């Protein structure tokens, strides 16, 4: 079972647009969101409860309602065009990336 | 018009310091606790019911404070064992495990310093050659036990302050969360006796009809399940040698003590518990885990981690510490006596105290231990992304944290504040 | 964005052990529950390893490889712990890396606030 | 709290039968230091209930008149509507919303405008 | 105490008489914990017993009038039997026995029955 | 107190608009030991107050009637000459020297001499 | 509490005894004199030791503290 999955994987920007990822993981329960660049350790961006994480001028949100958890990032602006993760507990997605 | 009402049966949630009452110094130090009534009898509160949480429950956390602070009042004004934290000279009388070893001892209330002479156990030594240090002989505070108090476990029962009440949840099978359809309510709770484990509780209360399982989040692996039996497991405990104690002056009002012999031939510390009901426990144990995991094939694969106190099944008896290979007991698999070699420690790191250790005195041999065993605590082992190949839980004793062994009783109480003003409607003057 | 102190990289051969350490301030490592592990080897995804209790020393473990092989400990005086890996091969080639998480309640998930660097260890011929 | 268990109408009788207090009075060296504290506890939370009650010209009642009428834009029900069916513990728990303007209102009809009366009547 | 002297029939006006308290109030680092304790100890000791006169439907008075016919099957004697010759330290070492029924059968017919027979008359 | 600003003649209402007690009750490790003394003084307080009022023959309330005459051997002012101009803090300032007579005359008067009258009228 | 090397000044009942005492808050420990009654002494030579000097602890009364009985 793959208990944690993640998607679109691959996106296709255009900055000034808002962005959406999102993440659907076996037993539901509550799930956080990161990011990180190259050479760097994983920013947290979204706590499990779907409140945003110190350090983020408010840029990212989202909501379940289902097994899925869907965010949003503001305006496409390629400062967070970063390489984005899931966690659910010990599970992590495969991650996402926001590319131009 | 508005009618003004006192003695309205109504309260809400809150948090008040508990009473201390008894059924009747140690480091229990009860007779300063006030005796409880006879006939303690409660009030069932028919159609009332209430929201319990286990995990949020704010008498564990009093209970925590009481019994750390207890342990340090009586242990306070004993003899200090650090005037003695010496590098010392040793041999090696299983190997070695309890040893003589020596030093020109700098305390025995003289200018005039002497050899003399102290059989301690291997466990409690760091090899410094044959020299050697204690373990907490090191950027640590060791004292020791006064050999006039015992631990003495006792009932203890807490109580409302009057103006409080304690709800408790009757419900069979409540797992310390959500909402309870059977709520009675006492001045005091029942006597708990403190129980100073890891691993496996001892005697407490037993489960309603079969083992049940609590967990504040069955899914989150960082948390431990609590597993209540409905029946319990009696295991015994000895230490089959004969010792002798002997004494060291470390100050003119106070003596160390330390084993002066070994009397008869060196025997290993070691349990024995009934293999049957052993074996019935875990398969009932499985299956409930199976209920709540669904249909998993469940293990249990002994203990791991680093500090003995944790890996080991630890307990105190009389004012001896007991470690223990549960290895033998937390075996084999379910999908449908037995001998525990035994270690006893002198230098205790209680509560997990950075900076503090207590020294236990000799009790001269002859140790005789039982409980009834009635619980277990147990973490998952683990799980991670993995391309769909297999599956299997596993599960692990665990321990360390007195607040879940508290907790495992104090999940069926709630304390609550009484208000008995309150105003309604009718027609009046 | 406080950062934890570990150990630096390096090359071993197979079969070898490396010893991953990582230091935090007095006052970040008290307020943490749980030491965090994770693994990045180039062109993968997060892999999570492990964790160490701060208080106990307890585990758990993501594969039962790390399990067998990968030693996670703590030591509450000095404010460190350490992942001790054994039995290295040239899979095991990644950016290793320490974090803690200051989260305790039920509902809440898991958490790295707070993050070391990494490590990179590389095994070879 | 046995009277807890049923409707507030059946409580015009449970709450004098009932009665007896459960804080202070009747009802009643770290351990020695709790128990001081718990003791002087409940006599604070009796004294503050029972100085409400003077306060609002109510004595030593178990049930007391008033001399403010119910007000709708509180809470708008009939009387048999909440006697009946309703409990204490659901009743006060839209009183909570009103509680302070309540009392004030007790204190000033009740008490503060009848002594100001009285003591003309005194001097009369 | 100086009334303790005397016969309880004479006490019907010493008890009166003599009025003052002896206790809390108007007659109120080891040695600063002894006295706090103390102090905290006549504290308790006062109010229990003013709220055993409230729940019994006394209020603070030094004669109290009662809802409960007295019963020989405790203690059958004259009037005259006890208020002349016997002292008040002579007569509760019978009532010492009662007491507890007594107290109940005060707390429902003096206050308990007449209070919810008040809010009748209230509500009519 | 903020009516301590205004005459006694205007008190005869604002003393009962005030009301509300700045002690004990509905108002209410060195620190710790400092505020546990602050509470049981301020419930010591309290009480040695109501006491007072009740072996005076008063209860709970602002305003209470007496049995005993006022003397002019101890202030002679006609009661406009009190109540107008002169303020409770001014007041008291004469009645120092007679409160110890007042209080004792209190008690007797309307308390201990009605509550004996009042026995003989229940046993009648 | 160390042994001394004493004196006997009915005899001898308070004697000059003397030791080198290792307090005197410092590291360069010196020989110093002092005036004790026999009453308090246990000899240990003309060394001794003093009775409270052995499996027991003595404090001394405060210079600024009488006992002063009061009613
Ligand atoms: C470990 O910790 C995790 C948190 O990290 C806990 O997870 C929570 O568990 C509870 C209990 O299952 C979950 O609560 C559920 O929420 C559902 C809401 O979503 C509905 O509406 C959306 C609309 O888009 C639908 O897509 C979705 O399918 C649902 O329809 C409720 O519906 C659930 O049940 C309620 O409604 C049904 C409707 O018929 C009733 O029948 C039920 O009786 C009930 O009323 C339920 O409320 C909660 O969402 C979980 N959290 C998260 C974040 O997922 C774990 O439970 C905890 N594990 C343990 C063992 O403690
Ligand atoms: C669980 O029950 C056991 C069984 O009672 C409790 O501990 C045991 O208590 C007995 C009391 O008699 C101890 O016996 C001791 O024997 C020596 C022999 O000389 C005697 O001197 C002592 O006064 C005492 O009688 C026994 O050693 C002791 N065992 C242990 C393990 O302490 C146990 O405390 C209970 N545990 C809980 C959590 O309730
Ligand atoms: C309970 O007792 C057992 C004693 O048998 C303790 O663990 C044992 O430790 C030995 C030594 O490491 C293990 O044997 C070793 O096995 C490896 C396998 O390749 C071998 O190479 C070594 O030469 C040696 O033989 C032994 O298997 C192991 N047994 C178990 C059950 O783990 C055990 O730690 C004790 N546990 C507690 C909680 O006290
Ligand atoms: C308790 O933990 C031990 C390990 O710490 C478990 O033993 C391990 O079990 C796995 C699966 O059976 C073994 O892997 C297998 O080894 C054979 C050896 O030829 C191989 O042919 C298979 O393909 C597979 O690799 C593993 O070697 C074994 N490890 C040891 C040290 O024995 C044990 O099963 C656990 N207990 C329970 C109840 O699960
Ligand atoms: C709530 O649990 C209590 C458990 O004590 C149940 O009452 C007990 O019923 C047994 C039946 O023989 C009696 O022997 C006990 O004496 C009863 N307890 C008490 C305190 O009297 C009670 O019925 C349960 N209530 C509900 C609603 O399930
Ligand atoms: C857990 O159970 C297994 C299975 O019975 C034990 O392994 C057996 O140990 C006996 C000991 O003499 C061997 O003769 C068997 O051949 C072993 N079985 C296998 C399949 O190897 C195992 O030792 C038990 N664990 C503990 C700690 O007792
Ligand atoms: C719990 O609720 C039930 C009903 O909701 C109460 O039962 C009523 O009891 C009165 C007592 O005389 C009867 O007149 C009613 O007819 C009963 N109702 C029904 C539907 O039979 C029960 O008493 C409640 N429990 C408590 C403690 O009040
Ligand atoms: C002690 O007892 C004696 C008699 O037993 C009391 O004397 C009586 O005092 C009253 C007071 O008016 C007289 O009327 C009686 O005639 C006296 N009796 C006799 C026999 O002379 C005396 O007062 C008692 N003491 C106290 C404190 O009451
Ligand atoms: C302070 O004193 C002045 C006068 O001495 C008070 O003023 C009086 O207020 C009443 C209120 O209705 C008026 O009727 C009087 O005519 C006022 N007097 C004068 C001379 O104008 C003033 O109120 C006092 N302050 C307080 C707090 O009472
Ligand atoms: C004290 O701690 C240091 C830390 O590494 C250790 O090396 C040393 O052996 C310890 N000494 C004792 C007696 O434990
Ligand atoms: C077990 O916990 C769940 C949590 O929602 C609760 O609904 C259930 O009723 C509990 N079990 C019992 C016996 O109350
Ligand atoms: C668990 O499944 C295996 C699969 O072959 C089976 O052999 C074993 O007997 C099962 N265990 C039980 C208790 O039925
Ligand atoms: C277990 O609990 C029972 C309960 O009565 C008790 O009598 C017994 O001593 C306890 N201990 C053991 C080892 O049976
Ligand atoms: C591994 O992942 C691939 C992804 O598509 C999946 O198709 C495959 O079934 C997974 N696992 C196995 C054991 O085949
Ligand atoms: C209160 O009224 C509702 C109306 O539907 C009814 O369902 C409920 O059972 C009633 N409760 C009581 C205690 O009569
Ligand atoms: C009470 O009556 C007895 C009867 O003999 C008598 O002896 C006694 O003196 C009387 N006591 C008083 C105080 O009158
Ligand atoms: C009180 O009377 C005196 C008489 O001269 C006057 O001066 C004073 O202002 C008066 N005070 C008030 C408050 O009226
Ligand atoms: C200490 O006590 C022992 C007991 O016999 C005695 O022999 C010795 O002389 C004592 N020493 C002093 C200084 O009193």
């Amino acid at each position: 079972e793959i208990v944690l999955t993640q998607s679109p994987g691959t996106l296709s920007l255009s900055p000034g647009e808002t962005a959406s990822l999102s993440c659907t993981a076996a037993s539901y329960g509550h799930m956080t969101w990161y990011q990180k660049k190259p050479g760097q350790p994983p920013k947290l961006l979204i706590f499990a409860t779907s409140k945003r994480a110190s350090g983020i001028p408010d840029r990212f949100s989202g909501s379940q309602f289902g097994k899925q958890y869907t965010l949003t990032i503001t305006r496409m602006e390629p400062e967070d065009f970063a390489r984005y993760y899931c966690q659910q507990l010990e599970f992590f997605g495969q991650g996402t990336r926001l590319e131009i | 018009w508005v009618t003004v009402y006192y003695g309205v049966p109504v309260w809400k949630e809150a948090t008040t310091t508990l009473f201390c009452a008894s059924d009747a110094r140690n480091v229990w130090a009860t007779h300063a606790c006030v005796p409880t009534d006879p006939n303690p009898q409660e009030v069932v509160l028919e159609n009332v019911t209430e929201n319990f949480n286990m995990w949020k429950n704010d008498m564990v956390e009093q209970m925590h404070e009481d019994i750390i602070s207890l342990w340090d009042q009586s242990l306070k004004p004993c003899v200090k064992l650090t005037p003695l934290c010496v590098t010392l000279n040793c041999t090696d009388y299983e190997r070695g495990e309890i040893k003589n070893c020596s030093f020109n001892i700098t305390t025995s209330i003289r200018d005039k310093v002497q050899k003399e002479y102290a059989l301690f156990y291997k466990l409690d030594i760091v090899p410094i050659n044959n020299s050697y240090r204690l373990i907490n002989c090191n950027t640590s505070v060791i004292k020791q036990a006064c050999p006039k108090v015992s631990f003495e476990p006792i009932p203890i029962h807490y109580c409302a302050p009057a103006g409080f009440a304690i709800l408790k949840c009757n419900d069979k099978k409540f797992n310390g969360t959500g909402p309870c359809t059977n709520v009675s309510t006492v001045q005091c709770t029942h006597g708990i006796r403190p129980v100073v484990s890891t691993q496996l509780l001892l005697n407490g209360s037993l489960a309603e009809k079969e083992v049940v399982i609590r967990s504040q989040n069955f899914t989150n692996n960082a948390k431990v399940i609590i597993v209540q039996l409905n029946e319990s497991v009696v295991i015994n405990c000895t230490r089959p040698n004969n010792n002798t104690r002997k004494s060291i002056h470390i100050a003119p009002g106070r003596w160390f003590y330390t084993t002066g012999a070994i009397i008869g031939d060196i025997r290993q510390a070691h349990c024995n518990i009934s293999r049957v009901k052993w074996n019935n426990t875990l398969k009932q144990i499985a299956t409930k885990l199976r209920e709540q995991f669904k249909n998993k094939t469940i293990a249990f694969n002994q203990s791991s981690g680093g500090d003995p106190e944790i890996v080991m099944h630890s307990f105190n008896c009389g004012g001896e510490f007991f470690y223990c290979n549960t290895t033998q007991l937390f075996n084999s698999t379910w999908n449908d006596h037995i001998t525990l070699p035994c270690r006893i420690k002198q230098i205790i790191n209680m509560w997990q105290k950075v900076g503090k250790a207590m020294y236990a005195p000799p009790i001269r041999g002859q140790i005789r231990c039982s409980s009834n065993i009635t619980g277990l605590l147990l973490t998952r082992d683990g799980g991670s992304n993995e391309n769909k190949t297999s599956e299997t839980e596993t599960f692990r004793p665990a321990g360390g944290d007195m607040r879940d062994n508290w907790r495992s009783e104090l999940y069926k109480y709630k304390v609550v504040k009484i208000e008995p003003l309150g105003v309604a409607p009718t027609k009046c003057k | 964005q406080v950062q934890l102190v570990q150990s630096g990289s390096g090359v071993k051969k197979p079969g070898a052990s490396v010893r991953v350490s990582c230091w935090t301030s007095e006052d970040i490592f008290e307020r943490t529950e749980l030491i965090h592990w994770v693994r990045q080897a180039p062109g993968q995804g997060l892999e999570w390893i492990g964790w160490v209790k701060t208080v106990t020393g307890a585990v758990n473990f993501g594969s039962p490889d790390f399990r067998q092989r990968v030693s996670l400990t703590r030591d509450r005086d000095l404010f460190t712990a350490h992942m001790d890996i054994r039995g290295l091969t040239q899979g095991d080639t990644a950016t290793y890396f320490c974090a803690r998480q200051k989260f305790y309640t039920g509902g809440q998930g898991w958490y790295f606030d707070l993050w070391g660097r990494g490590t990179l260890i590389v095994v070879s011929s | 709290l046995g009277a807890a268990g049923s409707t507030m109408g059946a409580a015009s009788m449970t709450l004098t039968v009932q009665a007896r207090q459960l804080l202070s009075g009747i009802v009643q060296t770290v351990w020695g230091i709790k128990q001081l504290q718990a003791r002087v506890l409940a006599v604070e939370r009796y004294l503050r209930d029972q100085q409400l009650l003077g306060i609002w010209g109510c004595s030593g009642k178990l049930i007391c008149c008033t001399a403010v009428p119910w007000n709708n834009s509180w809470s708008n029900r009939s009387l048999d509507m909440i006697w009946n069916n309703m409990t204490w513990i659901e009743w006060e728990r839209e009183i909570d919303n009103y509680t302070g303007l309540i009392y004030n209102l007790l204190e000033e009809s009740q008490n503060q405008q009848e002594k100001n009366e009285q003591e003309l009547l005194e001097l009369d």
